[PDB]
């Protein structure tokens, strides 16, 4: 009845603002050449401006679990809450990543989120956690449904 | 001279730090001493001290006494053990924001229990005795209104585990022990004519309260031997808080709907006449998903580790036990074709549950066959694998052909294919054994019955019979474990090995020929049966097959 | 009652286990000795044992309350009898004089590199005696 | 136990008893006397007169009441019979019956049972409820006295076994050392009985039990056990009249309940729990053994006072908060304080449970208006110095303490915003049981953690209400929980130090979760930094207006101090949360991680420049006394500690760049500082004190770890000269204490090794004019003299001397040459000490072998050598 989140399906990471009383829907983008570094572009204004989904489109190669990567990194699937993912940028073909190189934009903790071509490391795979206080770890991810992403290599959210 | 001085001063390193460690007891105060010996001489003594008194205690206080002799003039008066029973239903029934620690409950409780159950090859005779002494014993106290206590002490629980609720789970247990009709008949009238709902409300949160095995306390644990650290208890309690506990409440669960008390078993699922209703069959598999996950957690834990330690066997069996009586559980809510329950556990989440065991079971028995040492670990896991057998096979009560739960049962296999796969390759080997070691060649390499057979005889006796691939005798060798002569016997290797394959194979066998059956024209199955060939036609002498007309008016292979 | 060279003999052992040189054994400075020995002790089991020979109560054991726990016990012939012990095992020649040949081949396991022939010019230093093998009557000459 | 041959029951009560019991104290109430003390204690009576009239009108009651007559004493049976009953309850309990009276009073009771070799007794006379339930109770107290007749004989037992069992110990370890060698009697199995704890030796003695059989106990000794085990067994009752209390309990128990439908609950619970006391007598042992202790009879006095004190703190729960409860419990608990047996027996303070009831007196106090603030605050600090101090006993009332956590944590904010009562929080009793337990620490668990990392966002969120309400500045959030809140910490994340990884990494987890717990200037919006807010709390901090409330002065929280030490705090707790070097050496990718997120919070710079901040010295008035920098308010060294400490554990000093970068432009200062306070007057200033301490602690060893770096550092020649100036200085200081020296030594000798010949020069100008005094501080210089003379010998020896150092300018050797004969002479002509000249020899020795045997002096003399500007007085 319900569909579920699956590998190798494409998907949009959306995330929603309210900026100035109104919530605008924005989406992840990112190109290959040129720039590395992600941007957001809008999605509600689609009758005025058209969106540009072909560097938003990203696919969701692995969902292996914490200790997979763990062995992993020591050296057809569906996702579950608590695990890690990977996914790939369509267009460009890079992963997704935390670069680790700050912009400093104005608060410092945070680091920059863009894309690498190398699969190796632990800055590309990404830990799925369940917004909704009725998912839990381990559960299945509905196809609609928020989540909050947690980077390995920094432990930070992407925000 | 010098450097012989230092030389002698490594040895004289260990003098100095010798007498520092030496603390000899004659040493400390008479007083102190005292008090250690007193504390020594309690826990080694007086607790170990053990008396038998419940049967006789309890037969004392149900005697009704000198009634003809004194004339009350008034009802008829009631047996102490009754008004015991009746104080102890009086103090649950009372209104209470909590369930208060009362420690002659706790007590008599644990008689009461204790009288029930009063504990080689037993004959029938001594079996039926048996059967009546518990009967007799179990309705001394129904009979006094005990059903309705132990009831009652749950729902003024309120979904708080404790010592209080551990000893209400053991007298359920021990008079519904045997599966007490009288008893589930009294308890199940109970429950509807007051339409309780606390009781309910009370065991899921129980069930929810119920603990799991812990990597982070586990992991504690380890780092304290390592730094070395002594154990203060020797349980390590820490992980796995209340196993017994745990164990009790789903035996009282499975007791409950024993002899397949179809009405009970419905009114678990739905509470029809209570207002507000609880899922018990859904919590139970809920709590099935939490055990599999920690053991999941637990097994991926010791996958780098070549040897499992005694800590991690422990708990390993305790989760092992946990997970058995709950999987005994399920199956007997789901038996005498209560197709409420079955289709409830077929919409759960009971599938990728079952997944996580089997990949469980695929791995850790690779991995634990190499070892010698750990042998009751294997053969505890083999029988969870038998009893999760069970419980699928009980899942495909009732199921005609083309039947939805078998449909979604081999979309289960399918997911699981590889760990299916690794499990019958298991059971092919080890139950070719037999042949192996019946074979002519091996007895003309062993002639006389001293069974000392070579490795290297062995090896070229696996070639002579060519069956298998070198991968297979590179993992028999493994598996094999011999003295430093190199002298095995072939004979503990089967006894060890075969007979454990014989019986848990059985059911993996049924439940693919029932699945073949009902489902003749499903293209993925053939896949699993031509893979399962060999144990198939191994067990083919020992699988009986008869079709009966079944209680839903339709034919069905048994 | 403790005789005057058995102090002697007890300030460089006490020497030999205060390391920093104030007189006083901490808990760390005493553990990492058990260690150097092959034994793993936790905090607490080394603070508890040395809390039974402080008779101040300070934390640390100076040398007159190691003295009461030398004092404790008989080291009445120990001393040369671990001499004595010494010579006898280093003896593997079992020869009754113990040659330098194996004296490089013993300071190895604590791992000193110093040259063969070097050892036997310090061996000629305790052969007063001139034995050119050294005997127990070297070893005392040597302690 | 038993108190004749044949094995039967003695009469209960009667015997000889030891065991301490409460003193019976009474007052005359007399009006006429204008004293005070007679409202202590309770007034006298005629005791003796109540007893007698007591068994008279029982024996008559109960005489009168088997005929049943009309008309009872006070028209009813329970009239005539429960106020008698109880009175003669009292009487017992209070203990004033005694041999004759009691086995009277107990033929009275059951004349067939307690009659010593027609009337029935009070047992048999068909009662009403009241006067069941007042019996009931005399039979449970007639329980009560067997077992603790029990309990006596057990421990009488034991002082002549324990005796013999340690005789026996002393001669199999006699004969197994003139088997083995002390120095391997370390090893051997043989050995592991000693070796092992005196519990665990115990526990493997006693096993002569069952058919194991492996203590190595022998059967003479194991023979007085297993007879008086099964003689305890006898008296227990676990192998024509009854003969025992149990057998007529038991009998009477059930027979009442099978004759009468019991209508009061207390009555059947009071029954039951009679009945299943009976029929479990070897619980009874099992529930009084671990509240039994022994005292030698010299503690006897000091146990009785104990017991008084604790029964009046008990006494006054009962009682509700006030005035003169709050005095009578402080000097109660004062007295427990004061009693040694406090700290002698802390396992008999245990089990007497003391903790508990501090506990509830605390609990009572803290649930007491919660909305008008908590009364009573001195209580509190009193009950929470208590507790703290019973912590300290002993490691096992941290385990006690441990258990409480939960609450105390969820309380901890009754008191840290007041000070002076620092140590008298529910915080300081977490810590204090938290406190160097490394067991507890890892038992420690995360929510726990998570309400108190709550607690500090709170408070770094918002402002302190208390302060506000007493008129200090409202700035945007609160330093001084804070400044408590991290201590708890502090202490919860390192111990004995060594760091658990497994709290710091939660710790650093939770706190980079919820930013704001970091402090406005470090949270990261518009934050200016923490040395822009080390420099606007100076500021603050000599501003008047904004430091204090400006509407005592222990009350008074500087504003400035205050934000200095959170922030010093935080650091500190970031610093010790840090991993351990090994496991960085290892690579593991948490430790890593953790590194790697401490040093995005803090910056190397920030660090710098902190440690780059000066104090302000103490200067002499014209007067000629000293003006003292206020400590409660001003930039401490302390502060400086953590900042050196997270430098050293976080970012780490492994560049000789950044070495010497830091020693220009951050220690050397300090060290300068503190070698022109050296001075006598200004040695006792706290100013002195608190730097040294610092240095010492924190600078001095590191600069000692670091000292490896120090070898090519030829380009920077004035900085490594002017550093081993300032540390000469400072060791010929006098105010430092020993450990202080040996660090100043410690960390000279590994410099000056580890440091170039020819850079030490000037270092020798001022050791050749002071070591030939051979005082009492010329101890390290000839150590120092010795190692350089023998380490450089090649330099002054050989023409060439070392290949890249090269050789001496003459100078140097004759420098050496001075030293050497004055050196020489000095031991000439000075006594004789045994230590000076162990010292003394090997340094001439290496002196001599440096010098060249065909060394020609220049006629070279030195031109106003600058004696008198390194010389004592004024010290230049
Ligand atoms: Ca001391
Ligand atoms: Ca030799
Ligand atoms: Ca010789």
């Amino acid at each position: 009845e319900i569909q579920f989140l699956r590998t190798d399906d494409e998907v949009v990471l959306q995330c929603t603002a309210t900026i100035h009383k109104e919530q605008q829907k924005l989406c992840l983008a990112a190109e290959g050449f040129g720039n590395r570094l992600c941007f957001l572009e809008s999605t509600s204004n689609s009758k005025n401006v058209p969106p540009d989904l072909s560097i938003c489109t990203f696919v969701l190669e692995q969902s292996l679990s914490v200790r997979a990567l763990q062995e992993m990194l020591a050296n057809h699937r569906t996702l579950l809450y608590g695990h890690a993912i990977l996914l790939r940028h369509s267009y460009s073909g890079m992963y997704l990543c935390c670069l680790s190189t700050s912009r400093s934009s104005t608060d410092k903790l945070a680091f920059d989120v863009g894309l690498q071509e190398d699969t190796t490391g632990e800055a590309c795979w990404w830990t799925i956690h369940p917004a909704s206080k009725q998912r839990s770890e381990g559960e299945k991810v509905r196809v609609g449904d928020d989540l909050i992403l947690v980077s390995v290599s920094s432990e930070r959210y992407l925000h | 001279k010098a450097v012989w001085h230092k030389l002698l001063s490594k040895q004289r390193k260990r003098a100095v730090v010798a007498c520092f460690r030496m603390a000899p007891l004659y040493n400390l105060p008479r007083h102190r001493a005292v008090n250690l010996f007193l504390q020594g001489y309690e826990k080694s003594w007086i607790e170990t001290e053990e008396h038998y008194f419940e049967d006789k205690l309890i037969e004392d206080l149900a005697k009704p006494g000198a009634e003809p002799p004194e004339e009350d003039e008034g009802t008829k008066r009631v047996d102490p053990l009754h008004q015991l029973i009746l104080l102890f239903s009086r103090t649950a029934l009372t209104e209470k924001c909590k369930l208060e620690e009362d420690f002659l409950y706790m007590a008599y409780a644990d008689i009461m229990a204790k009288s029930c159950h009063d504990e080689e090859v037993k004959s029938f005779e001594e079996k039926e005795m048996e059967k009546q002494k518990l009967l007799y014993q179990q309705a001394r106290l129904h009979d006094r209104g005990a059903a309705e206590m132990v009831l009652q002490t749950i729902s003024a629980s309120k979904g708080e585990t404790g010592p209080m609720v551990a000893a209400t789970l053991k007298l359920g247990i021990a008079i519904l022990n045997g599966g007490n009709s009288t008893v589930q008949q009294k308890m199940l009238d109970y429950l509807k004519e007051k339409k309780d709902v606390g009781f309910f409300q009370s065991l899921a949160g129980l069930m929810q309260s119920c603990s799991v095995l812990d990597l982070n306390a586990f992991e504690r644990q380890n780092k304290a031997e390592g730094l070395g650290m002594v154990t203060e208890e020797g349980s390590g309690e820490k992980v796995l808080q209340d196993d017994e506990f745990t164990c009790d409440l789903f035996r009282f669960l499975q007791l409950l709907c024993e002899g397949h008390n179809s009405d009970f078993q419905n009114y678990l699922r739905t509470q029809t006449g209570n207002n507000t209703t609880v899922n018990i069959i859904i919590s139970t598999v809920d709590y099935l998903l939490r055990v599999q996950e920690s053991i999941s957690d637990f097994y991926w834990y010791y996958s780098g580790k070549d040897v499992i330690d005694e800590q991690g066997q422990r708990n390993f069996s305790k989760a092992i036990q946990v997970a058995k009586q709950v999987f005994n559980t399920l199956t007997e809510y789901i038996q005498g074709p209560c197709t409420g329950n079955q289709q409830s556990l077929a919409h759960s989440r009971l599938w990728d549950a079952v997944v996580g065991f089997l990949h469980v079971f695929a791995h850790m028995q690779m991995k634990l066959s190499q070892d010698s040492s750990q042998i009751e670990l294997l053969k505890e896991l083999m029988d969870l694998q038998k009893d999760m057998v069970v419980m699928l096979l009980s899942m495909l009560e009732g199921n005609v052909v083309n039947g939805t739960i078998g449909k979604q049962m081999v979309d289960m296999l399918v997911e699981s294919s590889n760990n299916v796969e690794m499990i019958l390759k298991f059971f092919d080997m080890f139950l070719k054994l037999k042949d192996l070691t019946s074979s002519d060649t091996f007895k003309e390499y062993d002639p006389d019955g001293k069974g000392v057979i070579s490795k290297r005889d062995f090896h070229k006796a696996m070639e002579s019979h060519k069956h298998y691939t070198q991968s297979e005798t590179e993992f028999l060798l493994s598996c094999a474990e011999t003295d430093e002569n190199e002298t095995l016997d072939y004979e503990e290797f089967v006894k060890r090995f075969h007979e454990p394959a014989k019986d848990i194979g059985f059911n993996v066998a049924v439940l693919l020929t029932n699945l073949s059956e009902h489902m003749p024209n499903d293209t993925r199955l053939q896949t699993f049966l031509e893979l399962a060939e060999s144990v198939l036609n191994y067990f083919q002498p020992f699988l009986g097959r008869i079709e009966i007309m079944g209680s839903a008016k339709r034919i069905e292979r048994v | 009652q403790l005789t005057e060279e058995q102090i002697a003999e007890f300030k460089e052992a006490f020497s030999l286990f205060d390391k920093d040189g104030d007189g006083t054994i901490t808990t760390k400075e005493l553990g990492t000795v058990m260690r150097s020995l092959g034994q793993n002790p936790t905090e607490a089991e080394l603070q508890d044992m040395i809390n039974e020979v402080d008779a101040d109560g300070n934390g640390t054991i100076d040398f007159p309350e190691f003295l009461t726990m030398m004092a404790r016990k008989m080291k009445d012939t120990d001393s040369e009898e671990e001499i004595r012990e010494a010579f006898r095992v280093f003896d593997k020649d079992g020869n009754g004089y113990i040659s330098a040949a194996e004296l490089r081949h013993v300071m190895t396991n604590l791992g000193e590199k110093l040259t063969d022939e070097e050892v036997d010019e310090m061996i000629r230093e305790a052969d007063i005696d001139g034995d050119g093998q050294v005997n127990y009557e070297e070893f005392v000459q040597m302690m | 136990l038993f108190p004749d041959e044949n094995k039967k029951h003695g009469l209960p009560g009667i015997g000889l008893s030891t065991s301490l019991r409460p003193r019976m104290q009474f007052s005359s109430p007399s009006f006429v006397s204008i004293s005070n003390e007679c409202y202590q204690y309770s007034p006298e009576f005629p005791l003796d007169i109540l007893k007698s009239k007591t068994i008279q009108m029982l024996t008559e009651a109960v005489k009168e009441g088997s005929l049943h007559a009309r008309d009872p004493v006070g028209g009813t049976t329970e009239f005539l019979f429960v106020p008698l009953i109880k009175l003669f309850y009292t009487l017992l309990i209070m203990g004033i019956f005694h041999n004759e009276d009691l086995k009277h009073i107990l033929q009275l009771i059951e004349p067939s049972v307690f009659k010593e070799a027609p009337k029935e007794g009070l047992l048999q006379m068909k009662l009403p409820e009241p006067v069941k339930l007042q019996m009931c109770l005399l039979l449970q107290y007639l329980c009560d006295c067997q077992v603790r007749h029990r309990i006596e004989a057990i421990v009488a037992f034991s002082d002549d076994f324990v005796a013999k069992l340690q005789d026996n110990q002393r001669f199999r370890y006699n004969e197994v050392m003139q088997a083995l060698n002390m120095s391997a009697a370390l090893t051997a199995r043989k050995t592991k009985e000693f070796r092992s704890p005196p519990q665990e030796q115990i526990n493997m003695l006693l096993n002569f039990k069952d058919d194991k059989s492996e203590c190595p106990c022998p059967e003479e000794i194991r023979d007085q056990l297993l007879d008086f085990h099964e003689d305890l067994m006898t008296h227990c009752g676990i192998e024509k009249k009854s003969s025992t209390l149990q057998q007529l309990i038991s009998e009477t128990m059930v027979r009442w309940a099978q004759e009468s439908v019991i209508e009061d609950p207390e009555l059947v619970r009071a029954m039951f729990v009679l009945l299943h006391r009976q029929y479990d007598g070897i619980g009874g042992l099992v529930r009084a053994l671990p509240k039994t202790y022994t005292i030698n009879g010299v503690s006897v006095e000091d146990t009785i006072n104990l017991l008084a004190s604790l029964g009046q703190i008990r006494s006054l729960l009962s009682v509700r908060m006030g005035k003169e409860e709050e005095k009578l419990m402080i000097r109660g608990l004062g007295d427990i304080m004061n009693n040694k047996v406090f700290y002698q027996h802390p396992n008999l303070m245990r089990a007497l449970g003391m903790h508990e009831t501090v506990m509830e007196v605390m609990v009572n106090v803290l649930g007491g208006g919660e909305s008008k603030e908590i009364t009573f605050p001195k209580m509190v600090a009193n009950c929470c110095r208590f507790l703290c101090y019973f912590c300290r006993i002993s490691r096992q009332n941290q385990k006690a303490m441990f258990d409480h956590l939960s609450y105390l944590l969820e309380n901890s904010s009754v008191g840290l915003a007041s000070p002076a009562m620092r140590g008298s929080t529910p915080l300081d009793v977490a810590a204090a049981s938290v406190m160097d337990n490394n067991e507890l620490a890892l038992a420690l668990r995360e929510p726990d953690l998570e309400k108190v990392v709550r607690y500090l966002a709170g408070c770094g969120l918002q402002s302190c209400q208390m302060l506000v309400s007493k008129g200090y500045p409202d700035i945007g959030w609160n330093p001084v929980e804070g400044e408590r809140y991290l201590d708890f910490l502090r202490f919860a994340v390192f111990c004995n130090g060594e760091s658990v990884e497994e709290n710091a990494n939660v710790v650093v987890r939770l706190l980079i979760r919820r930013p704001e717990c970091f402090g406005p200037a470090l949270r990261g919006e518009g934050g200016n930094g923490l040395l822009a807010a080390m420099e606007e709390a100076i500021k603050i901090a000599e501003d008047p207006s904004r430091d204090g409330p400006s509407p005592e002065e222990d009350d008074t929280i500087h504003m400035g101090n205050a934000i200095m030490t959170f922030y010093s705090a935080l650091i500190d707790l970031l610093g010790r949360c840090a991993p351990e070097m090994h496991l960085i050496h290892a690579g593991k990718g948490e430790a890593i991680r953790i590194r790697s997120i401490l040093r995005s919070l803090i910056p190397l710079g920030d660090l710098v420049g902190v440690i780059s901040i000066a104090f302000q010295m103490p200067t002499i008035a014209k007067d000629g006394n000293v003006v003292e920098p206020d400590m409660s308010a001003g930039f401490c060294p302390d502060h400086k500690a953590a900042m050196v400490l997270f430098l050293d554990r976080v970012y780490g000093i492994e560049v000789q760049d950044f070495l010497l970068h830091l020693l220009e432009v951050g220690f050397l200062p300090d060290l300068r500082a503190a070698a022109s306070l050296d001075t006598a007057a200004l040695s006792a200033t706290d100013m002195a004190l608190a730097l040294n301490r610092y240095l010492c602690t924190a600078v001095l060893p590191l600069l000692t770890r670091c000292a490896p770096l120090f070898a090519g550092t030829e380009h920077h020649a004035s900085l490594i000269d002017s550093l081993l100036h300032t540390v000469y200085r400072l060791s010929k200081g006098c105010s430092l204490t020993k450990a202080q020296r040996d660090s100043i030594e410690v960390c000279l000798l590994s410099i000056c090794g580890q440091l170039r010949p020819s850079m030490m020069q000037h270092l020798l100008r001022r050791l050749v004019f002071d070591v030939p005094l051979l005082n009492e501080h010329a101890k390290m210089p000839l150590k120092l003299l010795t190692n350089h003379y023998e380490r450089c010998w090649k330099y002054y020896c050989l023409p060439g001397g070392w290949g890249n150092f090269g050789a001496a300018s003459e100078e140097e050797l004759h420098l050496s040459r001075k030293l050497f004969w004055g050196i020489f002479d000095a031991l000439s002509q000075k006594k004789y000490e045994q230590e000076l000249f162990k010292l003394a020899l090997p340094c001439l020795s290496a002196v001599a072998g440096a010098l060249p045997p065909d060394y020609m002096e220049s006629n070279y003399v030195s031109m106003m050598e600058k004696q008198s500007s390194m010389d004592s007085e004024g010290n230049f």
